[PDB]
C-alpha cells in the first residue's frame, strides 16, 4: 500500500527488528513514544499485606510486585480504575491476586513471581498471568524466606500507562536510527584524526549505500527508512506493541479530531 | 548575602514541586548554585511594603550593579555555549527548526524573517535568529583585536537596529561585561526590555541547545602524539635549564640579584623556569585542540573554566606551591623520604610534570595535595576574615 | 619604572625612569636628601604621610 | 580632530558638509566664536593631563555621548553624502548652553 | 563508620600552622580526607 | 618492606620473595591445611618493617619494587616515572595507594583529580546512603537511612575490598550523559530519568525512632502510656 | 552526588520518551552538565565513567586504583575492541522530535551515591506559629515551625 | 596497555590449580 | 526590483579558514578591473573552487514587477515566479557600510546574516546601491 | 541533631573574628515658619526620585485599597498598585512631598508639579 | 510531598476542556490552540503534518514548561484558509499514514513465521 | 544583635533552589505548600470582592 | 537488598534472571561476561544491573526470624 | 561486618576520637619574636608515666 513501509529484518518472540520506511521522522519518534509510553497494561496497583515476616520492608515488597509483568493481551475489554462505577475495585475493572508464602524449610524460600495466583473471575480473559520467560520455570523472585517465615498479602492489579508510572510500560528498550551513513549531516562527528575511524560504523550501514564522498551534499534529502527494533516486557508480544501503539497514537489524534469538531459545532 | 543584588524582589508563580525555582542568569549576583543551597523567601503583607518592593527591590532594576557600575547579571552557563555555538557562521537553521525558535520568542512580532540564504534551500544564520531577541533600536559596536569592517575571526560585535551583523556572541558580549549587549539594552530600552531580552535570549538558545545537543567527554582533554611530545620536549628543556642553574648555583657561580639571597634569587629563576614552561605546554595544547573540542569551545564562549584549566588536564599540573614558595624540606633536607638529601629538582621540590590525564605519581599526589590543603585552608580563614571586615 | 610623560610633540610616551625603593619607613629626613623629588616621594606607610604631609 | 579656519585654508571646513557650507568661509563673528570653543579645548586639555598625569582617557564618565550619537544617527538615517541642515553658530550654542541645563544644584547662590 | 573510627583530633594557642598537610604526614595520615569546616587540617583521618 | 644487600643478584633488593607471597595467599586460600602464614609471620622473619615519623627521617624508601630496585622506547599514554637514579634504598612503600584514608581509598583514580575534589568526595561519602549493617532490622537508631539496591561501583579500588565496600556499598551504577539538554541541569543540577526513580533507581528506606519513658517524680507524680480520653484529659 | 565531588540537586525529572537516546534505545538514568568538568578539572570521572563502560561491556569490574599502570589509551582500545567509540562518545538522539543531536554526547555508567540533603527534610515555611517564652519572637527550627 | 579488571577469581582458581 | 549590480567575477582563492561549511571567497571582475569581490559562501549549497567564473547579481527584490523587509517571509508556492529561478544561489542581507577606498573606489558592505561581503569598485556603477536590503544573486 | 560535613556558614557570624581579634540656629531654629521653605525659592530636584515614588505608589495602593476615591477613570483594572501607578501616569495623586533638609527645614513638593521621568 | 498525583499528565481536568482555539492577533489569519494533556509526542507530529501541507505558512509548538502537560501550538494560514480545516486535514493526514502503517505492519508481520 | 538589631521573622520560607530556563528574569518558583501556608492579608475593595468571596 | 525486578534505564525484566546468573557462574565455570550474554542481557544497563547487584539478602536471612511460627 | 572499636554508654554507640598532643621528653628550640628580650628558648616538656 502505498504510504508506510515495513521490512522485518528479525522477528522474535520478544523483539520485532524492522527497517520502517517511507515516513516523516516526527510520526517515527511519536510513534517510539507512544509504545514507550502510551499502551495500556495491566500491573499491580495497589497490595493488601496481611502477613508479612520477611526481612524486607512491606512497600518494599508492594514495589517490586508493582515491577512484575502481567499478561496483557485482553487488556482492552478491561476498563479503567476511575471510569468504573464500583468502589474501589471489581473483576470489570481489576483483577485481584494473591500471594501466600510460607518458610517451611530449613534451606531459604524463594518467592517467585509464578506463585502470584488470580482470585478474581476473569470472565475468560487473557490477563493477569505472571509472565514467564525463563527455562527454569519460575518467574520474578519476589522475595526470600527462611524457616518459620510467612508472606500472606493480596494484590489488586489495575490498568494504566507508562506515563502514570512506569511499572505499566511493556517498551523494555527501543532501538531507533536513521541514515546510519550521516548523509543527511544531522550530527557532527567528533574526531581527533579521521572521524571514519574513531567511529564505528552501525550495523544499519549494510542496508543503505555509502557515500560516493565526492558527490554534493543533497540538500533536498530527508529522514526516512528508519530503523527500529522494539523489545517486548512480556505483558504483551512484540508485534502488539507496535500495533498497540499505532492505535494508541491514532486514537490520540482522533481524539484531537473529536474534540476539534465538538467545539466546531459550538 | 553580603551586598543588595544578594536579596531581591521577584514575581511568584506557583508550581507543582518542593523547591525554590529561579532563572539562571540570576544566580551570580545570589552567588547561588544548585548544590544544596537554601534560599529564604519574604512576603510584605502590606499594600505599600508590596509596592515599595516591587518598585525598589525588584529584578530589573537591578540589572545594573552600583559596585562596578556594569551589570551583575550576564547570559551564563548553558545558555552561553549554546549562544557561542549558535552564533558561530557554519550555524544555519531549517524552516522546521527556525519557526519554533521563533514562536519561542514571547513577544515575537509574528513576522518570519527573509533568510539568508534563499536559494538552493531556505537557511537561516543563527545569528539572524538570535536577533529577533534582541529589541529593534539597539546599536552596539565592538572592535576585539584583528577586527575590521570585515571579520575573518568573525570576532568583535556589531548589532545594528537590533540586527547581528557579524561577530560571534560571547562573554564580552552577553556575559556581566560594561559596554555588553545587557548595560547597553538596559540604558537605552530601560530594565523591563533588559528582562525581557534575558528571558528571551535564554529560551531561544537553550531550545536550540536542546536540539543541538551539547557534550564533554574523556577524549577533550587528549592532545595527539607529536603535541605530547612537543610537550615532553619543553618540559625536558625546562628540566634542563633548571639543571644547569642547579649546576651553577652548585658552584656559586650564580650572581645573587639585587636585595635578595642565593636561596631566593635561585629559588626564583626555578620557580620562573616552571611556570613558563607549564605556560608554553599549556599554549602547546591549546593549539593542538580543534574547534571541535568541547573544552575548547567552552572556554572560547566564556562560559566555564580557562586555559590553565585545559593546561592542567591536558599538558602539564605544573608546579606545586606552598605559601608562596615551593615544597620546604619537611623532612631533614628532602621533601620525602624517598628522595635523598639536598635534591633540588623539579620533582623533589613539588613540580608535577604529568597531566591529570596522565594521573600522578604519588610524590606529586601529594605535593598537589598539600597545594590543595593549602587553598582550602586559605578559602576557610579568608571567608571568616572578610565577613569581619564588611560587618 | 615605565612612567608616561607628555612627549614635545603632544603624545604620552612611555619614558622609563629610575625608582628607588625602599624597605623601612622614614620620611621627614628622607624627602630633605637632595638629588630626588620630594614633590613626588611616596610612602606605603599612610599614617606617616598623615604626620608628615597632612591630613588631606 | 578640532582646529577649524574659517579665514585660512590649513585647517579650512569644507563647504560640502553643509548648506551653509559655501558662503560662511571668510566670516568673524563665526570665527571668533569658533576660536574661543578652540581656546576652551586647549585649556580642557591642559587642565586633563593635569588631572590625569598619565594621560589615561578612559574614565567612568555619566552620560554615554557616543551611544546617543549613534541613535541620532540610526534613528535620522545619516547618509553623510547630504550637505548638513546645521549652523555652526547654532552648534556652538547650543554645546554652550547645554552646559546651562546640566544641574547637580538647584541653588541659586554664588558658592552653590 | 570506619572514616569516624579512625580520626584525630588537634586541639589548637600557640604560633605554628598545624593545618596544613606536613611532608612527615606521609603514609600516616589522609593526604586528603579533613571537614571543610573550622576544623580543616584539625581533624585528620590515619 | 625490607630492602637487602642481596649479594646474590649484584645489586639491592626486597626481602620478600614469590616463595613468601605464595604462602601467604595459600593461607589466604585455606582460610577461604596448611602451615599458617600471617601478617606476624613476616614481621618475625624481618621482611617488613614498622616504621614511624623519626625512623622515615633516616631512610630511604623505593616507590615500587619493579620500578626503583633493579639496575637501569616508552608508552606515550603513561605517566613519567623518575627511577631517582640512585640504588642505595633501604625499604620499598607496600603500595602507594595505602597513604590514603578510608573515605579517600573509595575514589577511583584520586591521583586523576584535583585535590580539593579529592577532599570533597573524602567529606561526602559520611553522607552517602546505602546499609551501613546488616542487622538494621534490630537497631533502633534514631536515623536510619537504606538504599533498596545498593550496586558495588563498577569503577572500584583494590583498596575497597579490604574496607568491604564491594558488600556494603553506598550507591548506584548510573548511567550518565554529560549533556546540556534542556537547561535543567545547568550549573550543579542534574536531570534523572523519572522512569528509573519509578523502576527503584536511588529509591530507599528511612527509619526514624521515638523513644518515650514513663518517670516516676515522686509518690503519686508519674505517668503512665495509656490512651487519653477527652473526657478525663 | 558522584565519587568525585560533584554534587548537587535534581533539577527536573524526565520520563524516558523524553530523554535522550542511543541507536541501542539506552536512555540515561540522569543528565549532568557539561560545565561541571572543566573549573573543577575532575578528569577522573571521565575515566571512571570509560572504565564502567568497559566493565559493563566486558562483565570484568574495573581497577581504577590510583597509582596503577593504567592509561585511557588502553581503556579506549577496549572500548573500540566491543564496537562503541573509543573515547565513550555516542551518537544520542532528541526525545522530544527524535532527530540525532548535533554533537555526540559523553555516555556509561557512573557510580552516583544518594546524600542525605532530602528536600522533604529541608523545605520549611511560616505564616504566624508559636512565640518565644522570653522574647515573643518566632521560635527556631523548622521540627517547631520556626522563624 | 594492562588490564584495568580486578578479575581475583581466576586466579584464586589458578593459585588453586597449581595446589 | 531590477538588478542594481550585476558582473562576472574570477575566483582568485576560496578560504575556508576554521569554517567546514563557510568559505570566504576572493574574486575580480574580468570586465572591471579596478572591481573586486570578497565574500562569505556557503559552499555545502553551492561549492566553489578556485578560478571559477560567477555571475553575481545584486537586486533589491526577487519579483520580476517592480517595487511597490517590512513583510513577513513565506514557502515560495508552486509555479511562483522571481528572479531567483534564473540563479543559482541567492543570499539576502542588509548593507552597513558605505566606505570609499579612493575619490573614486567606494566599498560595499553587506551582511547576509553573518555572511559578510565586501564588493568595492568605481562608484559610476556601484551608485545604485544605498541602505536597504539586497539580495544576492549567484550562478555558474 | 545531626553530623554534617556539608560545610554551611552559619550567618551573621564575626563575632568570632570579634574575639579573635580584639586588641588594638542662624537661619532656621525651633519650629518656627521658617523651617517651610517657600516655593519660589527651592533648591531640592523637580525631578521625583525612586524612594518618593516608590512611597507615592505605597501610600496611593493603600489607600486605595481602603476605598478612596480613584481620582481616574478605571480601564477594569483592580489591582490598587496599577491604579497608583495610572493616577500618577496623569499627576492626579493629590499628595504633596515634605523633603527635610539636614537643618530640620523642609521644602513641600507636590506630586503634580514633580518631574516624572524615570 | 509537593509533587503532584501523576495522572495529570493524561487526564483531563473538571471544567477544562481538551482545546483551547485563541485567535492570535500579531499576525492575519493566525490562531494559538492550547493542547491539554499531551506533549511534544503529539505536538511534533501535528507540528511536521501541518508544514507538509503547502496553504500553512507557519506552524510551531511549545511546551512551555515540563511541569505542565500542554502545549501552545500556533498556525498561520494563507488567505482564504481556516487554520482549524489546516488542523482538520493534517489530522485526517495522520489518521490515514498511520492506518496504511498499521495495515503494512499487521501484514508483513503474518508473512513472518519464525516468531 | 540576636534579637533587636536583627531577628527571627513570620511569613518566610526556606528550601532549596533548581534552575528554571522557562521561568522570567523578575519569577520565581514558589512550592505549592509554601504557597498555601504563606499568606497576604488583602483589604477587601469592590474591585476584589468576587475574587476574594471565591477565594473564601 | 535483593535483585531488582526491572533494569533501571531500559525495563528489561531482570529479576528472573539472577539465580541463572549464579548457576552460570559457580558450576558451569564461565566469566561474568558470558554469563551476561548467555542470558541475553546485550545492553550494558542491563548487564550493570546484574553484575554489580550485591545480594544482602543471605545476610539478612542469618538472623533468626524476630517472630517464629 | 561490625568492626566494634567503640563503647556503648547509656544505648550510644560513642567513639573516643584520638587525641593528638605534642610528644613529651623531646628538646624542641624556640627563636622568639624581636621585642621579646629572649632570642632563642630550649623547652622540654618533660613527662613522666
Ligand atoms: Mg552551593
Ligand atoms: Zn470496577
Ligand atoms: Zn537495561
Amino acid at each position: 500500500s502505498e504510504g508506510p513501509q515495513v521490512k522485518i529484518r528479525e522477528a522474535s518472540k520478544d523483539n520485532v527488528d524492522f527497517i520502517l520506511s517511507n515516513v516523516d521522522l516526527a510520526m517515527a519518534n511519536s510513534l517510539r513514544r507512544v509504545m514507550i509510553a502510551e499502551i495500556p497494561t495491566l500491573a499491580i496497583d495497589s497490595v493488601e499485606v496481611e502477613t508479612n515476616t520477611t526481612v524486607l520492608a512491606d512497600e518494599f515488597i508492594a514495589h517490586r510486585l508493582g515491577l512484575i509483568p502481567l499478561q496483557s493481551m485482553d487488556i482492552e475489554q478491561l476498563e479503567y480504575s476511575r471510569d468504573c462505577f464500583c468502589e474501589d475495585h471489581c473483576d470489570k475493572c481489576s483483577v485481584v491476586l494473591t500471594l501466600q508464602a510460607f518458610g517451611e524449610s530449613e534451606s531459604t524460600t524463594n518467592v517467585y513471581s509464578k506463585d502470584l495466583v488470580i482470585v478474581s473471575n476473569l470472565m475468560g480473559r487473557n490477563i493477569g498471568h505472571p509472565i514467564i520467560q525463563d527455562k527454569e520455570g519460575n518467574g520474578v523472585l519476589i522475595c526470600k524466606l527462611r524457616k518459620g517465615q510467612e508472606l500472606k498479602l493480596t494484590c489488586v492489579a489495575k490498568k494504566g500507562i507508562a506515563k502514570e508510572h512506569a511499572k505499566w510500560g511493556p517498551a523494555a528498550a527501543i532501538e531507533f536510527e536513521y541514515d546510519p551513513w550521516n548523509k543527511l549531516k544531522h550530527t557532527d562527528y567528533w574526531y581527533e584524526q579521521d572521524s571514519a575511524k574513531e567511529w564505528p560504523q552501525s550495523k544499519n550501514c549494510e542496508y543503505e549505500d555509502p557515500p560516493n564522498e565526492g558527490d554534493p551534499f543533497d540538500y533536498k534529502a530527508q529522514a526516512d527508512t528508519f530503523y527500529m527494533n522494539v523489545e517486548s516486557v512480556g505483558s504483551i508480544p512484540v508485534d502488539q506493541v507496535v500495533v498497540r501503539g499505532i492505535d494508541t497514537l491514532q486514537k490520540k489524534v482522533a481524539s484531537i479530531l473529536l474534540a476539534l469538531t465538538q467545539m466546531d459545532q459550538d | 548575602s553580603l551586598h543588595k543584588m544578594s536579596m531581591m524582589a521577584h514575581r511568584v508563580k506557583v508550581i507543582p514541586y518542593s523547591t525554590f525555582r529561579l532563572n539562571l542568569s540570576v544566580t551570580s549576583p545570589y552567588n547561588a548554585d544548585f548544590d544544596g543551597d537554601e534560599m529564604n523567601l519574604h512576603v510584605p503583607q502590606s499594600e505599600e511594603t508590596r509596592a515599595e518592593l516591587s518598585q525598589l527591590c525588584a529584578v530589573p532594576l537591578q540589572i545594573v550593579s552600583p559596585q562596578s557600575n556594569k551589570p551583575c547579571m550576564g547570559i551564563v552557563q548553558d545558555t552561553l555555549c549554546g549562544i557561542r555555538k549558535l552564533t558561530l557562521r557554519d550555524t544555519f537553521i531549517e524552516l522546521d527548526q527556525v519557526l519554533n525558535m521563533l514562536y519561542w520568542v514571547p513577544d515575537w512580532d509574528g513576522v518570519i524573517p527573509t533568510p539568508a540564504i534563499i536559494k538552493p534551500k531556505p537557511l537561516w544564520s543563527g545569528k539572524q535568529i538570535l536577533s529577533v531577541a534582541i529589541p529593534n533600536g539597539i546599536h552596539l559596536q565592538r572592535f576585539d583585536e584583528g577586527t575590521t569592517l570585515l571579520s575573518p575571526k568573525d570576532n568583535g560585535m556589531l548589532i545594528i537596529d537590533g540586527q547581528i551583523i557579524f561577530g560571534v556572541v560571547e562573554k564580552k558580549t552577553v556575559g556581566s561585561s560594561n559596554g555588553g549587549l545587557i548595560h547597553v539594552v538596559t540604558r537605552e530600552k530601560g530594565p523591563q526590555v533588559c528582562a525581557k531580552l534575558f528571558g528571551n535570549i535564554q529560551k531561544v538558545v537553550n531550545f536550540w541547545l536542546l536540539h543541538n545537543g551539547f557534550s564533554t567527554g574523556i577524549g577533550d582533554t587528549i592532545a595527539d602524539g607529536p603535541t605530547m611530545r612537543e610537550i615532553t620536549e619543553t618540559i625536558a628543556e625546562a628540566k634542563k635549564k633548571v639543571l644547569d642553574v642547579t649546576k651553577e648555583a652548585q658552584a656559586n657561580l650564580l650572581t645573587a640579584k639585587h636585595g635578595m639571597t642565593l636561596r631566593e634569587s635561585f629559588e626564583d629563576n626555578v620557580v620562573r623556569f616552571l611556570n613558563e614552561a607549564r605556560d608554553k605546554a599549556g599554549r602547546l595544547a591549546e593549539v593542538n585542540l580543534k574547534d571541535l573540542n568541547n573544552v575548547k569551545q567552552m572556554v572560547m564562549a566564556g562560559s566555564k573554566g580557562s586555559f590553565i584549566n585545559i593546561a592542567q588536564m591536558s599538558a602539564c599540573v605544573g608546579q606545586q606551591s606552598v605559601e608562596g614558595k615551593r615544597i620546604a624540606f619537611g623532612f631533614v633536607d628532602r621533601t620525602l623520604p624517598h628522595f635523598s638529601k639536598d635534591d633540588y629538582s623539579p620533582e623533589s621540590k613539588g613540580f608535577v610534570e604529568n597531566s591529570y590525564l596522565r594521573g600522578l605519581t604519588p610524590q606529586e599526589f601529594f605535593f598537589h595535595a598539600m597545594g590543595g590543603r593549602e587553598g582550602l585552608i586559605d578559602t576557610a580563614v579568608k571567608t571568616a576574615e572578610t565577613g569581619y571586615i564588611q560587618r | 619604572y615605565d612612567r608616561k610623560v607628555p612627549s614635545p610633540t603632544g603624545e604620552y610616551v612611555k619614558e622609563p625612569e629610575w625608582v628607588l625603593e625602599t624597605d623601612g619607613v622614614n620620611l621627614s629626613e628622607v624627602m630633605t636628601v637632595p638629588g630626588i623629588d620630594p614633590t613626588r616621594i611616596y610612602t606605603n606607610s599612610f599614617i606617616d604621610i598623615m604626620e608628615v604631609l597632612g591630613i588631606e | 580632530r578640532y582646529r577649524v579656519d574659517l579665514l585660512n585654508t590649513d585647517h579650512t571646513l569644507d563647504p560640502s558638509l553643509l548648506e551653509s557650507g559655501s558662503e560662511i568661509l571668510g566670516d568673524l563673528k563665526l570665527q571668533v566664536l569658533l576660536d574661543e570653543e578652540y581656546k576652551q579645548l586647549v585649556k580642557d586639555r591642559k587642565f586633563l593631563r593635569e588631572v590625569f598625569v598619565d594621560g589615561e582617557a578612559n574614565w567612568p564618565l555619566p552620560v554615554n555621548i557616543r551611544r546617543i550619537i549613534q541613535n541620532a544617527q540610526q534613528t535620522f538615517h545619516i547618509d553623510h553624502t547630504k550637505p548638513s541642515d546645521l549652523t555652526i553658530k547654532d552648534i556652538v550654542l547650543g554645546v554652550k548652553d547645554l552646559q546651562e541645563n546640566l544641574l547637580v544644584l538647584r541653588g541659586k547662590n554664588e558658592i552653590i | 563508620t570506619l572514616s569516624h573510627l579512625r580520626r584525630t583530633n588537634t586541639p589548637i594557642g600557640k604560633l605554628a600552622k598545624p593545618r596544613q598537610l606536613h611532608n612527615t604526614h606521609w603514609g600516616l595520615v589522609c593526604p586528603a580526607e579533613t571537614p571543610e569546616g573550622q576544623a580543616c587540617g584539625l581533624v585528620k583521618n590515619l | 618492606f625490607i630492602v637487602e644487600d642481596d649479594e646474590s643478584l649484584g645489586h639491592k633488593e626486597l626481602k620478600v620473595r614469590k616463595g613468601h607471597i605464595a604462602k601467604l595467599m595459600a593461607t589466604e586460600y585455606q582460610d577461604i591445611d596448611v602451615e599458617e602464614y600471617t601478617w606476624s609471620s613476616l614481621l618475625n622473619e624481618g621482611l617488613v618493617e614498622y616504621i614511624d615519623a623519626e625512623e622515615e627521617e633516616s631512610i630511604l624508601i623505593a616507590m615500587q619494587p619493579e620500578d626503583l630496585e633493579p639496575a637501569e622506547d616508552v608508552d606515550p599514554a603513561k605517566r613519567i616515572r623518575v627511577s631517582h637514579h640512585a640504588t642505595t634504598f633501604t625499604h620499598c612503600e607496600i603500595h602507594p595507594s595505602m597513604i590514603l584514608g578510608v573515605a579517600a581509598s573509595i575514589i577511583p583514580f584520586p591521583d586523576h583529580n584535583q585535590s580539593p575534589r579529592n577532599t570533597y568526595q573524602s567529606a561526602m561519602g559520611k553522607q552517602a546512603m546505602g546499609v551501613f549493617l546488616t542487622n538494621y532490622n534490630v537497631r533502633m537508631d534514631t536515623m536510619a537511612n537504606i538504599l533498596y539496591y545498593p550496586q558495588k561501583p563498577l569503577g572500584t579500588t583494590r583498596a575497597m575490598e579490604y574496607l568491604k565496600f564491594r558488600e556494603l556499598p553506598a550507591g548506584q551504577n548510573a548511567i550518565v550523559a554529560i549533556a546540556c539538554y534542556s537547561g535543567y541541569n545547568q550549573e550543579d543540577s542534574m536531570i534523572m530519568n523519572q522512569s528509573s526513580i519509578d523502576r527503584g533507581l536511588f529509591r530507599s528506606l528511612f527509619f526514624r525512632s521515638y523513644m518515650d519513658q514513663e518517670k516516676k517524680y515522686g509518690m503519686s507524680i508519674t505517668e503512665t502510656f495509656e490512651k487519653p480520653q477527652r473526657t478525663n484529659t | 552526588a558522584s565519587r568525585h565531588g560533584q554534587k548537587g540537586t535534581i533539577g527536573i525529572t524526565y520520563r524516558r520518551e523524553d530523554m535522550p537516546f542511543t541507536a541501542e534505545g539506552i536512555v540515561p538514568d540522569l543528565i549532568i552538565n557539561p560545565h561541571a568538568i572543566p573549573s573543577r578539572m575532575t578528569v577522573a570521572h571521565l575515566i571512571e565513567c570509560l572504565l564502567s563502560k568497559v566493565a559493563a561491556l566486558s562483565g570484568n569490574e574495573g581497577d581504577a586504583s590510583p597509582f596503577t599502570d593504567i592509561t585511557v589509551e588502553g581503556i579506549s582500545k577496549l572500548l573500540r575492541e566491543h564496537g562503541y567509540q573509543s573515547r565513550g562518545f555516542e551518537v544520542m538522539y532528541n526525545g522530544h522530535t527524535g532527530k540525532k543531536l548535533m554533537a555526540q554526547i559523553f555516555f556509561g555508567p557512573t557510580y552516583y551515591q544518594r546524600l542525605r540533603h532530602m528536600v522533604d527534610d529541608k523545605i520549611h515555611a511560616r505564616a504566624r506559629g508559636p512565640m518565644q517564652v522570653l522574647t515573643r519572637q518566632p521560635v527556631e527550627g523548622r521540627s517547631r515551625d520556626g522563624g | 596497555n594492562a588490564s584495568p579488571f580486578i578479575k581475583r577469581d581466576r586466579m584464586r582458581r589458578n593459585f588453586l590449580r597449581m595446589r | 526590483s531590477n538588478t542594481l549590480f550585476d558582473d562576472i567575477f574570477q575566483v582568485s582563492e576560496v578560504d575556508p579558514g576554521r569554517y567546514n561549511k563557510v568559505c570566504r571567497i576572493e574574486a575580480a571582475s574580468t570586465t572591471q578591473d579596478q572591481c573586486k569581490l570578497t565574500l562569505d559562501i556557503n559552499v555545502e549549497l553551492f561549492p566553489v573552487a578556485a578560478q571559477d567564473s560567477l555571475t553575481v547579481t545584486i537586486a533589491s527584490s526577487l519579483n520580476l514587477e517592480d517595487t511597490p523587509a517590512t513583510r513577513s517571509w513565506r514557502p515560495p508556492q508552486a509555479g511562483d515566479r522571481s528572479l531567483a529561478d534564473d540563479y543559482d544561489y541567492v543570499m539576502y542581507g542588509t548593507a552597513y557600510k558605505f566606505e570609499e577606498v579612493s575619490k573614486d573606489l567606494i566599498a560595499v558592505y553587506y551582511s547576509f546574516g553573518g555572511l559578510l561581503m565586501r564588493l568595492e569598485g568605481n562608484y559610476r556603477n556601484l551608485n545604485n546601491l544605498k541602505q536597504e536590503n539586497a539580495y544576492l544573486l549567484i550562478r555558474r | 541533631n545531626e553530623n554534617f560535613e556539608d560545610f554551611d556558614v552559619e550567618h551573621f557570624s564575626d563575632e568570632e573574628t570579634y574575639e579573635e581579634k580584639p586588641q588594638f540656629e542662624q537661619i532656621r531654629r525651633k519650629t518656627l515658619k521658617e523651617k517651610a521653605i517657600p516655593k519660589d525659592q527651592r533648591a531640592t530636584t523637580p525631578y521625583m526620585t525612586k524612594y518618593e515614588r516608590a512611597r507615592i505608589l505605597g501610600t496611593r495602593a493603600l489607600q486605595i485599597s481602603m476605598n478612596a476615591p480613584v481620582f481616574v477613570d478605571l480601564e477594569g483594572e483592580t489591582d490598587p498598585l496599577r491604579i497608583a501607578m495610572k493616577e500618577l501616569a496623569e499627576k492626579k495623586i493629590p499628595l504633596v512631598i515634605r523633603r527635610y533638609l539636614p537643618d530640620g527645614s523642609f521644602e513641600d513638593w507636590s506630586v503634580e508639579e514633580l518631574i516624572v521621568d524615570l | 510531598m509537593n509533587a503532584p498525583d501523576r495522572f495529570e499528565l493524561f487526564l483531563l481536568g473538571e471544567g477544562e476542556s481538551k482545546l483551547k482555539i485563541d485567535p492570535d492577533t500579531k499576525a492575519p489569519n493566525a490562531v494559538v490552540i492550547t493542547f491539554e494533556k499531551e506533549d511534544h509526542t503529539l505536538g511534533n507530529l501535528i507540528r511536521a503534518e501541518l508544514l507538509n501541507d503547502r496553504k500553512v505558512l507557519f506552524a510551531a509548538y511549545k511546551v512551555e514548561h515540563p511541569f505542565f502537560a500542554r502545549f501552545k501550538l500556533r498556525i498561520q494560514t494563507t488567505e482564504g484558509y481556516d487554520p482549524k480545516d489546516a488542523l482538520k486535514n493534517a489530522c485526517n493526514s495522520i489518521i490515514n499514514k498511520l492506518g496504511a502503517l498499521k495495515t503494512n505492519f499487521e501484514t508483513e508481520w503474518n508473512l513472518q513465521t519464525l516468531a | 544583635r540576636g534579637n533587636l538589631m536583627g531577628k527571627r521573622v513570620d511569613f518566610s520560607a526556606r528550601t532549596v533552589i533548581s534552575g528554571d530556563p522557562n521561568l522570567e528574569l523578575d519569577q520565581v518558583g514558589v512550592p505549592k505548600s509554601i504557597a498555601k501556608t504563606l499568606t497576604y492579608p488583602e483589604v477587601v475593595t469592590p474591585y476584589n470582592i468576587d475574587r476574594l468571596t471565591q477565594l473564601v | 537488598m535483593i535483585v531488582p525486578v526491572r533494569c533501571f534505564s531500559c525495563g528489561k525484566v531482570v529479576g528472573d534472571k539472577w539465580e541463572s546468573y549464579l548457576n552460570l557462574l559457580q558450576e558451569d565455570e564461565l566469566d561474568e561476561g558470558t554469563a551476561l550474554s548467555r542470558l541475553g542481557l546485550k545492553r550494558y544497563c542491563c548487564r550493570r544491573m546484574i553484575l554489580t547487584h550485591v545480594d544482602l539478602i543471605e545476610k539478612f536471612l542469618r538472623y533468626n526470624p524476630l517472630e517464629k511460627r | 561486618f561490625d568492626m566494634g572499636g567503640y563503647f556503648i554508654i547509656n544505648g550510644s554507640e560513642k567513639v573516643l576520637i584520638a587525641q593528638e598532643r605534642s610528644a613529651g621528653n623531646i628538646v624542641q628550640v624556640f627563636k622568639k619574636a624581636a621585642p621579646s628580650p629572649i632570642s632563642h628558648v630550649a623547652e622540654i616538656r618533660s613527662a613522666l608515666e
